[PDB]
């Protein structure tokens, strides 16, 4: 068994910041070669990758968003966090949390995603 | 009688290696395998009392280029597996040529004549793949390439080396003929699916 | 970024038929292209990895081929359970990029 | 005394060839020139009664790889001038290696040991450039490349060959020391300005 | 001394065909490696090459115009001809005749050009 | 076709000054790039051929450099007789293509 579950505020406005969380099971992300990543589907648009966090607490971010994403880990409770700053109404999307592995480098298990809305 | 002809005829195990290497656009490797096949075939034919009439060059030339060609085939198959790009590809190809030439010429029966090529080429491969695994943060050659090429290729390689350098004292005529088949099969498996620098 | 472009944006097909999607990379991506199946209100599924390797448990009608900027994915014996949106993923670099997505449809 | 040391010391004429080849990203050619320089330097040092104590390998090894290295330097400099792309470049490099190895090993003093490399490489160049002139409908290497590289390079080449194979009987100690300088200068001039396949 | 001189009708309309001629001296274009070519500068635009004719009576044309150019030679009078068919008002240009050589492959001597107009 | 793109479309300069034009090829053109000077009501002049070779009789202030898709041309000690339109020519293939042209001007 493996699982990921994304959670967030649901409703925001462009002055605000977005605190996405991702609970997971079947893996603990202290295991060597294990990773978690964030991907988002913007409203009426194709997928784009945001951020990586690895077993060794190494991190990666999308050059297009690198300034306003920060990814964090807590294997004490099997959770990963993505914080997105300086919001725009362009951030209206479903946000997916996806588990990468050492043997095949692409993500194998995704969560069902969480929707975020950015309007008055 | 099979005792005489088996080491001569089984040297044609390298002919599938030449045709497969040619077919995958590995032309420089196909030269080294065809050069090897020719000199290994004639080294055994010239050694065999029942068909030594066939050979034209001295035994010394055929024996040297049998050993040199075999050791260079082990280098260019592993450097093809390594899959370097330019200017290193040409540099690593030439490094094997020049060092194996001097080593084999100095002493063709001394230690390091085959473990030099294999030991050095697998260290060059290990250093490249360990850098590429740290870069990719994942097993660099796909589990496909390990379970199809590297695993079987090094298993037929290890089989060839233990046939030739341990079991051959039981009966040379059969065990050396199986060495040609095991080594030719190793060269087929270690060589990649396409020469991506020329195809 | 590396640009991944799937040739059909939308693809309408018969049940029991066969279809093919192709994707072009802006660089040689060394056969690191995963293919995903996305359904409404569900997390995507990994179908194929490296270029041709089916994920364990995936039906053997799914198949993909190609190498060096030109990669292809195909559904044979197309069932109504295969009506989904299909994305590719360049994963040669840790700068991941998805294809534009192909919305598969029943004709 | 200059009579003893001149053929040993003047072999360092190839060191500018190594550094210039390295500097132009011609790394595989720089290996062959450095290999040549080493074996030519030690071939003369080991031959010279006043400093033969310096050498460690047998005279046979140093003499073979002096001649083989020299003949292979003539091949890789002319194949660099030819400037083939892949898969022909690696194939033509290997063709010289394998044929010069067998030729030199068979007889290191017989005919064709240097005119084989030069005669074949200039025929390969002539066939490539005559095809490229018919294609372009104009003189293929620019009049610059003829008047700077090919003309002077083949003039210092011709000077080296007539010093070594005609004038050397007058006095070996001076004429063979000028052969090292003329051939090193020929290798510098025939080698292109940039390795366009790796720089 | 070398010279080329372009000549033509000056005024045409899009139903018509254009008969450009180029007299030259200093060379006769029966000489081995010698060539003549046509280049045109369209009204308020940069140069574009049209056609080649070589010493051996070999020929080349621009893929964009290949259908409606035909180049010819007469070394009896040291002249080359370019015929352009199926005219459009896009053909309003100055047409240059330029002499190529064997030793340097680019054209060295141009004529002063001739202007052609394509309107009612 | 091979696309040749000169970076300045127009270039204004002082008399006695120095200027540089650069041109990018869509392919490696193996250093076959001639540079031409065009004046109103006159046939163009060949200034430089291969990449760097000045045509005999051309002043030594004109110079050009570069190799493999990136080529440059320059006028030093710029005289009022150098106020002209400057075109490059890819001539690696017998499919010739000119650069867009640089109109040089007195500032
Ligand atoms: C890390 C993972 C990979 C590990 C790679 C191990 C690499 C370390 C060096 C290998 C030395 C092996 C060798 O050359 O045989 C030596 C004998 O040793 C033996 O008797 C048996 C050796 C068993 C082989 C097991 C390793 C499989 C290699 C897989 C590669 C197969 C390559 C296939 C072709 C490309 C002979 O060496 P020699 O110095 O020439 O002695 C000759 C001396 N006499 C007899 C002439 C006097
Ligand atoms: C077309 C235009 C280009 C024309 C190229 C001509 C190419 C034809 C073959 C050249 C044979 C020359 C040769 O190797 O010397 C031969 C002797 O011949 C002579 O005595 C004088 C030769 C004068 C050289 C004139 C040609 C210049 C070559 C320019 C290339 C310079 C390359 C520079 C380095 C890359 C020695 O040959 P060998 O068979 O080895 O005999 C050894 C035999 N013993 C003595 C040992 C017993
Ligand atoms: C790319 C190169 C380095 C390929 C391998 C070169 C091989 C053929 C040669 C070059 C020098 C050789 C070494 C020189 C001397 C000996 C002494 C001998 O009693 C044991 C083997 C040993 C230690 C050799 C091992 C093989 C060797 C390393
Ligand atoms: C790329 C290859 C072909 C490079 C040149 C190979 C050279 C070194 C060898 C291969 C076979 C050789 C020939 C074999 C036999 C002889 C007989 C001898 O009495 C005259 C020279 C001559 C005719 C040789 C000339 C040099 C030669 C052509
Ligand atoms: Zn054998
Ligand atoms: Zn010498």
């Amino acid at each position: 068994q493996v699982t990921l579950k994304e959670s967030g505020p649901g409703i925001l406005q462009p002055s605000q910041t977005l605190s996405l969380t991702c609970s997971f099971s079947g893996f603990s992300l202290s295991t060597s070669g294990m990773g978690v990543s964030w991907i988002r589907k913007p409203s009426g648009k194709g997928l784009e990758w945001l951020a990586h966090i690895f077993w060794d607490d190494d991190k990666r971010y999308n050059p297009s968003l690198k300034s306003r994403l920060t990814i964090s880990k807590d294997t004490s409770s099997n959770q990963v966090f993505l914080m997105i700053t300086s919001i725009d109404t362009a951030d209206t999307a479903t946000y997916y949390c996806a588990r990468r592995t050492w043997l095949l480098h692409a993500m194998d298990y995704w969560g069902q995603g969480t929707s975020v809305t950015v309007s008055s | 009688v099979a005792k005489l002809l088996l080491p001569t005829l089984s040297s044609l195990a390298f002919l599938p290696t030449v045709s497969i290497a040619t077919k995958r656009r590995f032309y420089m490797e196909a030269m080294v395998y065809l050069f090897t096949m020719f000199f290994v075939a004639f080294s055994h034919a010239c050694d065999g009392p029942g068909l030594s009439v066939l050979c034209f060059m001295r035994r010394d030339i055929l024996e040297y280029f049998s050993i040199y060609g075999t050791a260079l085939s082990m280098w260019v198959s592993l450097m093809a597996l390594a899959d370097f790009d330019e200017p290193q590809r040409s540099t690593f190809t030439m490094l094997g040529v020049l060092t194996i030439a001097v080593r084999t010429f100095h002493d063709r029966w001394g230690y390091g004549v085959y473990s030099g090529p294999i030991g050095t080429a697998t260290l060059i491969i290990a250093v490249k793949w360990l850098k590429k695994m740290k870069e990719k943060k994942g097993l660099y050659p796909d589990k496909s390439i390990y379970t199809q090429q590297i695993g079987p290729g090094l298993c037929f390689g290890a089989l060839a080396l233990m046939l030739r350098f341990f079991f051959e004292e039981w009966d040379y005529t059969y065990v050396h003929s199986f060495y040609h088949c095991a080594l030719a099969m190793s060269f087929v498996l270690l060589l990649p699916k396409v020469n991506k620098k020329a195809g | 970024d590396i640009q991944m472009t799937q040739s059909p944006s939308s693809l309408s097909a018969s049940l029991g038929g066969k279809v093919t999607i192709t994707c072009k990379a802006s660089q040689d991506i060394n056969e690191y292209i995963a293919w995903y199946q996305h359904k409404p209100g569900k997390g995507p599924r990994l179908l194929i990895h490296y270029t041709s390797t089916l994920q364990p448990g995936i039906p053997s009608r799914f198949s993909g081929s190609g190498s060096g900027r030109d990669y292809s994915f195909s559904i044979s014996n197309l069932e109504p359970e295969d009506i989904a949106t299909y994305y590719c993923l360049q994963y040669d670099n840790l700068l991941w990029t998805f294809g534009g997505g192909t919305k598969l449809e029943i004709k």
